[PDB]
């Protein structure tokens, strides 16, 4: 039971999560795209995207931490924080 | 600790007010004492009275399971409004409305509780039939005495 | 009794030529002597007390708060010598000099033959208590609780001074052999009132009753913890020994008289519990619970039924070992984060799971969890008020339910939950805490396989 | 309203927040994934409708009376993620969260157990000790007068040093100890 | 429309419901900093004491000593007896024990009148 | 230790109900941009479940098959 | 493999 | 807009102070380092044992004391014999048969 | 060996729980059916109810006046 979490697995995941989204196009997206200069998403794109992370991994991350978590590299780090990865 | 930081008498001038407010590590405009009626508050703040589940979860608090900070100026019922005990959080129904439809739930059941009691329910039979006298020296009957007979017919 | 006088007399030279790293071994390795010895006492009849001279004599009732009393004594020196440790050595021999005498004046006030003998040791517990509470009290408030614990008890005991020596010229005695057999209806009049209430008030400070018990959450408060051991669980209960003794006399005029104090306990076991769900202070709320308790002991005595004093003797012992734990449990919180404060120091059956599973057996013992003589002494007292009156019930039954509302709550706030993080002095349970939560603990729990024992001079 | 960086939330955080809060008590009301993807993309289409918005008190007004709206449209149990405030599994193992400080009172016999743990616990304790007097002296020439403003830190400025007040941010126990 | 809802005692009014929520007056941004700067000051003042390593000890908090000390012993210094205070003290200190006592007294009657009188069945009591 | 996820252009939503909530939802001018990602959980081994009375009937076939051969073997024994 | 160390406190005395 | 650039330099440096501190919470292979240190008892010590000393405690202390173990007596039927008389319990009356 | 995770996919089932699963529900369905075709009167009833009104007057004893 309860399988590790790794930041390859959790990168893998989040771009997973993140290339099945039709307002990304998956080529362009890479772990430094931010969503709002480099991807050029709403804010309420990345309330969903941060509700769809919360529905992937299945904890909740708060709104004052939803609304600074701006690349998907933000996002590892903060599930690898918020789970304690590679220990 | 000393004497100057240790709660006080009811402030009544502005400037006593302001150095309560001050000692209560909080603003003068915030700093609303009890009212002076003699019940032994002095010039202890009278904190909003809510209970500490309101208070926001995913703050970091100094003391995370009372959801308070260090140095905070706490409620006078705080070991009372802790998240063991009394919630104030906002409820989805109305708290008026939540006593009408449950006092008139329970009500209405014990009134129809009443009401079948008066009114019972049975089957079309007729009493259950005994044999030797509805069983006299079963039920504890004495020996020496002698009932009357108690008879059951075929039907 | 002088096999048990003049072993405790003897523990003062014991502990003023001992040496200097020397006067605690020595005093707890002789007391736990003198209270191996204490089990001769239990020769007793089933018709007469154990009768030793004109000055002595020991019931079922004097027996089990003797034993208990001696018992207390190495269990107090255990619990006061870790916070005395940097004590001057001479203060320390004075202090020990001190529970020594008080343990002196106690064994001889319950097995007191004659009355003004009970009554000159009954006071003399004072001086030994009140020096205690006021010289080695950690706060300021020691001396106003010197103050009241000295007060009350003088302004409730001269009238008994002077009802005593009124039986003294009236009956022509005040032992209490001869008055069994002497002892007159007392019939209602003025003259009688008073004098009820001067036989009585004194043992209801003492007790304490409610109205009158504000000494004691100052007094037990205030105390170092051998101050609050044995004013917890030896010198409330000279309350009701002396009211045991004493409302013989005061027949049939008690039938009547009691009705204003039953109400006082009655509701004051309700007011008081209550105060213990909304205690800051951990200490403050086992004094105010042993308000509680006493009350029903108060109830139980003036409602004078066989079950009723069985039932109040049980209590009075299982409360004086139950009080006596849960004190010595908030001095080792105490000793720790130095502050009475309950809300303080949280969540510490994480870091001391033996010291949090001593609190749950005490808690379990205070809220009356069968089949504890707690339960035995509340559950006796219970049916003898409910064939008082039906009524009362209420009164016990709500009780049983506050009762156990603030025992858990202490378990609650102190043990479980989150542990608080800037406390980082949570040192592991000593050897000597474990050794006193047991040796409290342990016979409170034995006393379940033969409760006989406890149960007064009428089981 | 009560965040330890901003004194408040603006208009656009609130405007987030009701979202996020009104798309939760939407999949609470909505169970299954396709119902709740419709009524979800209708929703989106309803915060869309008002998007550009300049009157700064009609913009207000609107989400006063959206959340109005949503305190009548709420679940009366949403759904709680198990770890979250609320949660079946909320807070269930803090009582296996044993501070580190607590390895500090421990007998040589069962330090000895460990040997490389604790002789490694050494420099990490030796490592704070000799940042604690660095990060406090940075404090104090980096804060302003009267006091910090926000709860915010800041973090090592120099090469060598540590980010000041880190050791309870970086010692704090595992979520599953 | 919708239901308004209607806040009490133990059900307090929602964060999002409260019309001074939305105030962006200057004023009210005052406040909020100003509690901001009070809770940043108490929050850096606690957390320099508890990033310690000299420290072995309890952080004191003269919040909690002072609720103490307002709970426990300033009460008497700032009583006054008054009109409120008298007529609640009458009204819960010896108002309970005036009814329990004609409760308990009229119980006690009732009973020992039935009892003289040989009418309550009293039939195996013989434990009191 | 490392895990192999699966492809992410495997994930269409045609032949699922993701497919008429998005014509419902382009009936109304509104496209759905989080279908592919509840993809999953109408495809592969979880699609086709079982309806309440299939799964009350769950086992129903054998269980009447050895009811029928036992029925037939107590009414040979009793022979 | 991957063993945590479990940090509780002391059971020794 | 997210972290500011002191917010995301802080937690780099406490997301790698943080990791450091975990990976060094694991364990050696050494560790823990010890100190040195029949087939169905089951059913003799927890079941046998105990049958011997109850068997023993109910029949020379229980049983010899009186109305410490009492049993409900049994069942009579007609058509039974006794055990302790050999009388013959006598059958009932003969049925009006019903069917 | 045990069951490795799976990602957005069907899970690894093994042979024995299935075989179980069903032996069980067949089980449960042989014995409902068994004990209906041989009780069969705990459900629908073990003696017909008599129509009172369908009585006649002699057996009861209401004689005409
Ligand atoms: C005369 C000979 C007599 C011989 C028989 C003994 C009679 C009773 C004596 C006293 C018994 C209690 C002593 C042990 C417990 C206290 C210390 C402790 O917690 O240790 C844990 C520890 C084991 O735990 P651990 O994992 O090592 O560490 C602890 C953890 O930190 C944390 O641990 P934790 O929190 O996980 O676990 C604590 C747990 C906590 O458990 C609970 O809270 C559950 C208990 C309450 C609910 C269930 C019981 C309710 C009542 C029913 C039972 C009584 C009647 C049964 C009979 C049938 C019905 C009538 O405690 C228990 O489970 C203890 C089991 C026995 C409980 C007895 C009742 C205590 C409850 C409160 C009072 C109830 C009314 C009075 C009953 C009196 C009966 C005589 O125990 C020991 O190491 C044992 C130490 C030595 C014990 C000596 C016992 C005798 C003492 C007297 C000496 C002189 C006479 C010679 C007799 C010698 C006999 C060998
Ligand atoms: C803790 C604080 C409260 C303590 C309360 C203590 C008890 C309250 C009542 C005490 C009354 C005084 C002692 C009575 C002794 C009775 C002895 C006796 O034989 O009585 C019959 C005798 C009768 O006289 P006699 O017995 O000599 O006469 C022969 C008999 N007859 C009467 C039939 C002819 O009573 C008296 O002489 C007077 C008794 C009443 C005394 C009233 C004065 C004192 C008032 C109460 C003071 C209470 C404490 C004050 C301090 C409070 C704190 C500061
Ligand atoms: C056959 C007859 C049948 C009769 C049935 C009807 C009669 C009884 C009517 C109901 C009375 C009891 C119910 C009311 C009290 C309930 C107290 C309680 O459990 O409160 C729970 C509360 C917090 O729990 P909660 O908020 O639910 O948890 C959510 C998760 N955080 O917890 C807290 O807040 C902690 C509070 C601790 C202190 C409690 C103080 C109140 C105690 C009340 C005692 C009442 C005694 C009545 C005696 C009657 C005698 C005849
Ligand atoms: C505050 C802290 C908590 C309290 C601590 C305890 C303090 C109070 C202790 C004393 C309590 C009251 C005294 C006991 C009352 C017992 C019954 C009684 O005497 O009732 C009063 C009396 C009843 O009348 P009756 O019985 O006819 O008297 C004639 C007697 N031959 O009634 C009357 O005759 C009318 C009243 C007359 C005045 C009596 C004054 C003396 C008693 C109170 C002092
Ligand atoms: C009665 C009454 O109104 O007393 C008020 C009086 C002070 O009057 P004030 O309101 O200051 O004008 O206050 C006073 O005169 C002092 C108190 C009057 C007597 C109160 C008696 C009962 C007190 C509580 C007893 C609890 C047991």
């Amino acid at each position: 039971d309860a399988p590790p979490l790794t930041l390859e697995g959790i990168k893998d995941r989040v771009l997973y999560v993140l290339k099945l989204y039709d307002k990304i196009d998956p080529e362009k997206l890479s772990v430094n795209s931010h969503f709002m200069k480099d991807l050029g998403l709403d804010s309420l794109d990345q309330v969903e995207i941060i509700m769809a992370m919360e529905d992937e991994f299945g904890f909740e991350i708060p709104d004052i931490d939803a609304e600074k978590l701006m690349c998907p590299q933000e996002i590892v780090d903060y599930i690898a924080d918020k789970k304690d990865v590679y220990e | 600790i000393t004497k100057d930081m240790l709660p006080g008498p009811y402030p009544k001038t502005p400037e006593e007010r302001a150095a309560a407010a001050k000692k209560y590590n909080m603003r003068v405009e915030d700093y609303e004492p009890y009212p002076d009626d003699g019940m032994g508050y002095g010039d202890y703040p009278k904190l909003p009275d809510r209970s500490q589940q309101e208070r926001d979860p995913w703050y970091d608090w100094d003391h995370p399971d009372l959801r308070l900070n260090w140095g905070e100026p706490m409620h006078w019922d705080l070991d009372m409004y802790i998240r063991n005990r009394v919630d104030t959080s906002p409820t989805p129904v109305n708290w008026n409305l939540m006593c009408k439809h449950l006092f008139g739930f329970v009500a209405f059941m014990l009134f129809m509780f009443w009401v079948g009691e008066t009114y019972p329910t049975y089957q079309p039979v007729g009493p259950k039939q005994y044999p030797y006298n509805n069983l006299y020296l079963e039920r504890g009957g004495d020996p020496n005495k002698e009932p009357e007979p108690v008879v059951h017919y075929e039907i | 009794m002088l096999k048990y006088i003049i072993p405790t007399m003897m523990l003062m030279p014991l502990t003023w030529l001992s040496k200097n790293s020397m006067i605690w071994i020595n005093t707890t390795l002789h007391s736990l002597l003198i209270s191996l010895t204490s089990l001769l006492l239990l020769n007793q009849f089933g018709d007469n007390s154990l009768n030793f001279s004109l000055t002595f004599f020991s019931d079922s009732l004097s027996t089990p708060l003797l034993i208990l009393t001696m018992w207390l004594l190495p269990l107090m020196l255990m619990a006061s010598q870790h916070h005395l440790s940097k004590e001057n050595l001479a203060r320390k021999k004075l202090f020990i000099s001190m529970l020594i005498l008080l343990q002196l004046f106690l064994i001889m006030t319950f097995t007191a033959t004659e009355l003004i003998f009970f009554y000159i040791m009954f006071e003399a517990t004072l001086v030994p208590t009140l020096i205690i509470i006021t010289r080695w009290g950690n706060q300021t408030e020691r001396l106003n609780a010197g103050l009241y614990f000295l007060f009350y008890t003088l302004a409730g005991s001269l009238p008994l001074l002077v009802a005593l020596i009124y039986i003294q010229n009236t009956m022509g005695s005040l032992n209490f052999l001869i008055l069994q057999y002497w002892v007159q209806p007392m019939p209602n009049s003025w003259s009688n009132t008073f004098m009820w209430l001067a036989c009585m008030m004194a043992f209801m400070v003492k007790m304490p009753l409610y109205g009158l018990h504000l000494w004691l959450p100052k007094a037990h408060v205030e105390a170092p913890i051998a101050g609050s051991m044995v004013l917890a669980a030896i010198l409330l209960k000279l309350g009701g020994y002396g009211m045991m003794r004493i409302t013989l006399l005061l027949n049939p005029i008690t039938d009547f008289m009691a009705y204003p104090f039953i109400m006082l306990s009655l509701w004051g076991m309700i007011m008081t519990s209550s105060i213990c769900l909304r205690q800051t202070d951990l200490k403050s709320l086992i004094a105010y619970s042993s308000v509680s308790h006493m009350a029903l002991v108060i109830v139980a005595i003036l409602i004078q039924t066989p079950w009723s004093y069985m039932g109040a003797t049980a209590l009075m012992i299982a409360h004086g070992l139950t009080s006596s734990m849960l004190f010595c449990l908030a001095n080792s919180n105490y000793e720790r984060v130095h502050s009475r404060t309950m809300i303080l120091a949280r969540g510490l059956q994480t870091l001391l799971p033996l010291m949090a599973a001593w609190w749950l057996l005490a808690s379990l013992t205070n809220l009356a969890l069968p089949p504890s003589i707690n339960l035995i002494g509340e559950l006796f007292v219970v049916m003898s008020t409910f064939s008082w009156s039906n009524i009362t019930i209420i009164l016990m039954g709500l009780n049983m339910v506050i009762t156990a509302l603030y025992s858990l709550y202490m378990l609650i706030t102190t043990q479980r939950g989150k542990h608080t993080h800037h406390i980082n002095n949570i040192l592991p349970s000593f050897t000597r805490e474990n050794a006193l939560m047991s040796l409290h603990m342990l016979p409170l729990l034995l006393l379940s396989l033969n409760p006989k024992i406890i149960l007064g001079p009428l089981y | 309203a009560f965040l330890p960086s901003a004194a408040y939330l603006t208009h656009q955080q609130k405007v987030l927040q009701l979202y996020k809060r009104a798309l939760r008590h939407l999949e609470s009301r909505c169970v299954h994934r396709d119902k709740y993807r419709y009524f979800a993309c209708l929703l989106r289409a309803r915060f869309d409708e008002h998007k550009n918005e300049k009157d700064m008190v009609k913009a207000t007004q609107l989400l006063r009376e959206a959340e109005k709206e949503f305190w009548h449209g709420q679940h009366p149990q949403p759904y709680i993620f198990p770890e979250s405030p609320g949660g079946t599994s909320y807070e269930r193992y803090e009582c296996y969260k044993v501070p580190e400080w607590c390895l500090d009172d421990w007998h040589p016999s069962e330090k000895a157990m460990y040997p490389d743990y604790f002789a490694k616990r050494e420099q990490w304790k030796k490592l704070r000790r000799e940042s604690w007097e660095r990060e406090v002296k940075q404090l104090q020439e980096e804060t302003p007068v009267g006091g910090p403003r926000t709860e915010a830190l800041p973090p090592a400025r120099k090469q060598g040093d540590l980010p000041p007040l880190w050791w309870h941010i970086v010692t704090r126990p595992r979520e599953r100890p | 429309s919708f239901p308004k809802y209607e806040p009490s005692r133990l059900a307090s009014l929602p964060t999002t419901l409260d019309p001074a929520e939305y105030d962006i007056s200057s004023e009210t941004r005052k406040a909020q900093a100003e509690r901001l700067a009070i809770r940043s000051r108490l929050k850096r003042e606690y957390q320099l004491q508890y990033n310690d390593p000299s420290r072995r000890g309890v952080v004191e908090d003269p919040a909690l000593i002072r609720w103490t000390c307002a709970r426990s012993a300033n009460v008497y210094p700032n009583f006054r007896p008054n009109t409120k205070t008298s007529l609640l003290g009458a009204l819960f200190g010896i108002g309970p024990l005036i009814f329990w006592y004609y409760v308990f007294k009229t119980d006690r009657d009732r009973k020992e009148k039935l009892i003289q009188e040989g009418k309550l069945d009293r039939t195996f009591n013989i434990s009191y | 230790s490392k895990m192999e996820l699966p492809d992410y252009k495997q994930w269409k939503i045609e032949g699922t109900p993701l497919e008429t909530v998005q014509e419902k939802l382009a009936a109304r001018g509104l496209r759905d941009p989080w279908g592919r990602n509840e993809a999953w959980r109408y495809m592969g081994g979880f699609a086709n479940n079982v309806s309440f009375v299939g799964a009350l009937l769950k086992g129903f076939k054998w269980g009447f098959a050895a009811f029928v051969v036992a029925v037939g073997a107590e009414y040979y024994l009793e022979s | 493999g991957k063993r945590l160390f479990i940090i509780k406190p002391s059971g020794f005395y | 807009s997210g972290y500011t650039p002191d917010e995301k330099l802080r937690l780099q440096q406490l997301r790698e102070l943080r990791r450091r501190w975990l990976k060094d919470q694991e364990l050696s292979p050494r560790e823990p380092v010890l100190p040195p240190r029949r087939h169905s008892i089951f059913a003799f010590t927890h079941v046998l044992i105990p049958v011997w000393i109850i068997h023993y405690y109910l029949k020379y202390h229980v049983t010899t004391k009186p109305y410490t173990i009492v049993e409900k007596k049994p069942r009579i039927f007609p058509g039974d014999t006794i055990l302790e008389t050999g009388e013959v319990i006598p059958p009932m009356k003969e049925f009006p048969d019903q069917h | 060996a045990h069951i490795e995770p799976r990602y957005r996919q069907f899970p690894q089932l093994t042979r024995s729980q299935v075989i179980q699963a069903e032996f069980f529900s067949a089980t449960m369905w042989f014995w409902i059916l068994w004990r209906f075709w041989h009780d069969s009167d705990a459900v629908l009833g073990h003696f017909p109810y008599p129509d009172p009104s369908q009585w006649t007057d002699e057996e009861l004893g209401i004689p005409p006046d």
